């Protein structure tokens, strides 16, 4: 029941700042101390800082110290971390981590992280195309190509097959995003029977749906 | 070269 | 970043013990860097484990323990389980700030060897009318999550325009990845093989097209 609650993503762009939060729950907010944690896949993780919930005690990583800012509100139970001036180097996952420190010395329970993109593109719909072959048994897919921002939902026949897809994690280059769907189907309901993606980006308003065709 | 406890830790 | 280094990677099996290390660059690691050991599994789910050396962080399997060895932090897992293929993060304390190291992504044999299901989509005409060809390789059902793949263009490798999405866990526990080379509709039109190569487990595996 210990419990830290943290947005799954936000967008901004260059610039700008960010008040990132943590919802602490099942336990006494002012005896543990929070601690701030950035992730880029890519070069691991690093240590931001640290703030005592009960004191207000505050602890800082030099090279964080211009760059961001812990507070928390003891009536909400909930932390936060404003990061100021973005770049993209700011891109990341933002975790917060329970700290106990007595005749102890930890980090326990960990929000699960909030995922920052700082970027001044624009919002681009998807171009979803057909992934058929030419020659269970036969396997369809669904290329959403080129969007932004993060994210799309796939879907297949609306819902209707929901086994034997595989909805890959999106790729980024040039600051464009692009992922896919697979469904296998049996060698008999195709071409036989139809099979359909339906690719929706609500950051675009914008969904598509494309009955895979025969090649 | 860091190290140690202290106030902080 | 101080410079904390851990083992890239290891593999064990239900019921062994493993050992992981933690090295510091500055010298020995000391019971005053109060080492710390996290874990991290599918979907970033972090969990402290140990602290200040050889601390237990309540709520934790007595399997796991802390120590030192030698001049490293050590994280010993006695009778390895299933659920505890994962990837484990050091961090160290030194004086006023932590550093994490680059974590040690451990593999427990759970389940049989699995071979890649390897799939290769040809671009759609649709996206070919926009100048563009983009290949569309899936690799899925693969156990361990370790798979390299490769791009060929007549029978030669290919580094630019190219994009593969790192190994994720499946329902079924296996793994599956994806990998994408982007041409131009002109460049597509004067190539005529393509292939998408898979390394798994020392072995290789290709799915081709001649356009
Ligand atoms: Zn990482
Ligand atoms: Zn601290």
């Amino acid at each position: 029941q210990v419990q830290l609650q943290q947005p799954g993503a936000e967008l901004v762009k260059p610039g700008a700042s960010v008040k990132l939060s943590c919802k602490a729950s099942g336990y006494t907010f002012t005896s543990y101390w929070m601690h701030w944690v950035k992730q880029r896949p890519g070069r691991g993780l690093e240590w931001i800082g640290r703030i005592d919930p009960n004191s207000g005690g505050t602890a800082y990583n030099e090279k964080f110290k211009s760059k961001a800012t812990l507070q928390v509100d003891k009536p909400s139970s909930t932390a936060y971390m404003q990061l100021s001036s973005l770049t993209s180097e700011d891109s990341a996952v933002y975790y917060c981590a329970r700290y106990d420190y007595y005749g102890g010395s930890y980090f326990d329970y960990w929000g699960q992280g909030t995922t920052l993109t700082v970027s001044s593109a624009k919002t681009t719909p998807p171009s979803v195309y057909p992934l058929a072959p030419g020659s269970s048994m036969v396997t369809l897919g669904c290329l959403v190509k080129g969007y932004f921002p993060e994210p799309v939902t796939v879907v297949w026949n609306s819902g209707s097959i929901s086994s034997g897809v595989h909805t890959f994690p999106a790729v980024l280059q040039q600051g464009l995003y692009t992922l896919s769907s697979s469904v296998t189907v049996p060698s008999s309901p195709w071409p036989s029977e139809t099979v359909t993606c339906n690719v929706a980006h609500p950051a675009s308003s914008t969904k598509v749906d494309k009955a895979i065709g025969p090649r | 070269y860091q190290l140690r406890p202290n106030a902080e830790t | 970043q101080a410079v904390v280094t851990q083992e890239s990677a290891l593999t064990t099996s239900p019921g062994e013990t493993v050992t992981l290390t933690c090295r510091s660059s500055t010298g020995a690691v000391t019971t005053s860097n109060y080492a710390n050991w996290v874990q991290e599994k599918p979907d970033h789910l972090f969990t402290g484990l140990i602290g200040g050396t050889n601390n237990r962080a309540p709520g934790v399997p007595a399997r796991f323990s802390g120590s030192l060895i030698g001049d490293k932090a050590a994280l010993t897992i006695t009778g390895g389980q299933t659920e505890d293929e994962a990837i484990y993060f050091c961090a160290l304390w030194y004086s006023n700030h932590w550093v994490f190291g680059g974590g040690t992504k451990l593999t427990v044999l759970g389940q049989p060897k699995s071979s890649p299901s390897v799939t290769l989509f040809p671009p759609s005409s649709e996206e070919l009318e926009t100048n563009k060809a983009t290949l569309v390789c899936t690799i899925t059902d693969f156990y361990p999550g370790v798979v390299t793949v490769d791009w060929s263009g007549d029978g030669t490798p290919v580094e630019q325009g190219m994009e593969t999405t790192q190994p994720s866990k499946q329902s079924n526990n296996k793994y599956m990845a994806s990998s994408y080379l982007t041409l131009t509709a002109r460049a597509w039109e004067r190539h005529s093989q393509y292939s998408c190569q898979v390394t798994h487990e020392g072995h290789t595996v290709e799915k081709s097209l001649s356009r």
